[PDB]
RNA sequence: CCCCGGCGAGGGGAGUGAAAAAGAACCUGAAACCGUGUACGUACAAGCAGUGGGAGCACGCUUAGGCGUGUGACUGCGUAC
């Protein structure tokens, strides 16, 4: 039991989206918000 | 369980659940992580493009001049811009429930005993506040890395200790999860470990 | 004197003393290993063309060594799709050293 | 945490640059332009890995023809009258006997001639 | 043994010095000294100077004579330039570039 | 200090220093861009300039190893992102 030995439990560090980082994410040059309309703009979307 | 003395050679019964328990590896991570986590300051910031120093007039008008339109000459995208998400400062310290830190302490606590890291001794001390002699008395003991606990801070060994750079002293109440996995052996007197047993539940 | 025989889904035309590039073979090296499947024999003007195979056709090999090819990358490219990916490969071989050519 | 990237990127641009060692102009100095050129260069091999085997095929179907004919034979009989022989030699080893053996190509006729008559 | 005598910023610009450079390549200096003399070019005097300095290198610090000496390697690099403005029509303002450069001359028996 | 030069600029020696390819346009010194040298190709040849095949030449080998490296006549396919 050493500070360079412990572990976290399996699959409780998922690691988060990263948008719009090349084509291999699969995430990239849309960041998984389509084309264009207001849901692809900064800030878009409607009210609830 | 028995916690066997090192010098006067008697066990001392210790509540089972405390020092007898399994290694909760995931439980014990996420506790030390929280820990280095309550340590960090973070004090630091940038400058959006709100806070750089400078006008808001438009660099150039919309069109006609064949250029990139412009609109401020903070703009993150230009040099001496100001940054897209600059940082404030923000709090790093994560909740750790109650029974989550101390099921954590047992958990490094048993594991210590298992791997006869916890060396337990009716008393340590020494006469004058002066780090030769301490000194000497770990090299009796064969210790050069090492957290001493013990039930009352004794102002002497904690001045004798002081200046040791592998060696630290700490009250009862004192212990910390990363101090117990840090140090190559623990050593507590028999009043610490009497008084981790009640914090302890 | 030289022979054909296949091996590894493909052909060779193989004489003494010559090494020849197969497909991986489950042999270790320096063993021997014997091709009685023998398409054709010929020598010095004597001929032997079989039907299937040459019958008493056999060549004996010695494995010399395992390896694997040059890399060679795969690289598939769709444009104005944002589409592409790359991949290497080394073919395993095994290298076989014809010993001899029984008729 | 700021993270330069210098160091990174010129590795990552020398990649690219060092696989277009011998391009013209500016494929082989630029990044921008060798980019293109080297996954242009890339879609070609895999390509031509398949078509490789086509036009070795296409060369040793053309050398047996020629050898054939030598003989009195086309191309197309001489093709179905192996196989009608039970003769299983692939066509990189004909191209191969009809240029290094010529006597050993003639005893293959002579066997194609037979299971046609 | 190779000697060296170099012109550096010079204020002419590397195309213009190297029109003379390649007159004299592999030259002997004598026969390279009189083609020097009669090249109606500003950076034939130029060149002609720092050829002359390396025969006197050649044979005061290395006792070389000028007999044998041939140009073996002559070369003109790219210099610093400096910029400067000069105002065209309508406002307009261009950036005017006055090239140096950077002459090399090696002489040597061998 | 000596030499070339206009009692220049600049440079070559000498000397200092662990280093002067640390010389003040001074740590490291990338890329674009511009040169000198060498090898090969190129003046009857049509196009995203590569790719597959491939002679010849040069060179390193090993060494009769018949491999590597550079170049690439000729030829199939091929309209950048
Ligand atoms: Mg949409
Ligand atoms: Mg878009
Ligand atoms: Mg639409
Ligand atoms: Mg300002
Ligand atoms: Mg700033
Ligand atoms: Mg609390
Ligand atoms: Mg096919
Ligand atoms: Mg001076
Ligand atoms: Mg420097
Ligand atoms: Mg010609
Ligand atoms: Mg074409």
């Amino acid at each position: 039991m050493r500070l360079n030995t412990l572990s976290p439990a399996e699959g409780s560090k998922k690691a988060g989206k990263r948008l719009g980082r090349g084509i291999g994410s699969g995430l990239g040059k849309t960041g998984g918000r389509g084309h264009k309309g207001q849901k692809s703009r900064s800030g878009g979307g409607v009210r609830r | 369980m028995e916690l066997v003395l090192k010098d006067a050679q008697s066990a001392l019964t210790v509540s089972e659940t405390t020092f007898g328990r399994d290694f909760n590896e995931a439980l014990v991570h996420q506790v030390v992580v929280a820990y280095a986590a309550g340590a960090r300051q973070g004090t630091r910031a940038q400058k959006t493009r709100a806070e750089v120093t400078g006008s808001g007039k438009k660099p150039w008008r919309q069109k006609g001049t064949g250029r990139a339109r412009s609109g401020s000459i903070k703009s993150p995208i230009w040099r001496s811009g100001g940054v897209t998400f600059a940082a404030r400062p923000q709090d790093h310290s994560q909740k750790v429930n109650k029974k989550m830190y101390r099921g954590a302490l047992k958990s490094i606590l048993s594991e210590l005993v298992r791997q006869d890291r916890l060396i337990v001794v009716e008393k340590f001390s020494v006469e004058a506040p002066k780090t030769k002699l301490l000194a000497q008395k770990l090299k009796d003991m064969a210790l050069e890395d090492v957290l001493i606990i013990t039930g009352e801070l004794d102002e002497n060994l904690f001045l004798a200790a002081r200046n040791l750079h592998k060696v630290d002293v700490r009250d009862a109440t004192g212990i910390d999860p990363v101090s117990l996995i840090a140090f190559d052996k623990v050593v507590m007197t028999a009043d610490a470990v009497k008084q981790v047993e009640e914090m302890l539940a | 004197m030289y022979a054909v025989f296949q091996s590894g889904g493909k052909q060779h035309r193989v004489s003494e003393g010559q090494t020849v590039r197969l497909e991986k073979l489950d042999i270790a090296t320096g063993e021997t290993v014997e091709f009685a499947e023998v398409l054709m024999i010929a020598n010095g003007e004597e001929v032997k063309i079989g039907v299937p195979f040459v019958d008493g056709g056999v060549i004996k090999a010695e494995v010399v060594a395992h390896g694997r090819g040059e890399k060679v990358k795969i690289v598939k490219f769709r444009r104005r799709k944002h589409y592409r990916k790359q991949q290497g490969h080394r073919q395993w071989f095994t290298d076989v050293k014809i010993t001899g050519i029984s008729a | 945490a700021r993270v330069k990237r210098g160091v990174i990127a010129r590795a990552r641009h020398k990649k690219i640059l060092k696989q277009a060692k011998g391009y013209y102009g500016a494929r082989s100095r630029v990044y921008r332009v060798a980019f293109q050129a080297v996954i242009k260069a890339g879609q070609y091999a895999y390509r031509d890995r398949r078509q490789r085997k086509r036009q070795f095929r296409q060369l040793w179907i053309a050398r047996i023809n020629a050898a054939a004919r030598q003989n009195g034979i086309s191309y197309s009989k001489f093709i179905n009258g192996l196989k009608k022989a039970s003769v299983e030699i692939d066509r990189k080893i004909l191209a191969d006997i009809a240029v290094f053996d010529k006597v050993a190509f003639t005893a293959l006729v002579e066997k194609a001639k037979a299971a046609l008559a | 043994m190779e000697t060296i005598a170099k012109h550096r910023h010079a204020r002419s610009s590397a195309q213009k010095v190297r029109l003379v450079a390649d007159l004299i390549r592999g030259k002997k200096v004598s026969q390279a000294l009189d083609i020097l003399t009669y090249t109606n070019k500003k950076a034939a005097v130029l060149v002609k100077k720092v050829l002359e300095s390396a025969i006197a290198n050649a044979e005061h610090n290395d006792g070389a004579d000028i007999d044998d000496l041939k140009v073996t390697k002559i070369f003109v690099d790219e210099g610093p330039s400096m910029k400067r403005i000069m105002p065209r029509a309508k406002g307009r303002a261009d950036r005017i570039l006055k090239r140096t450069s950077h002459i090399t001359v090696v002489v040597s028996d061998r």
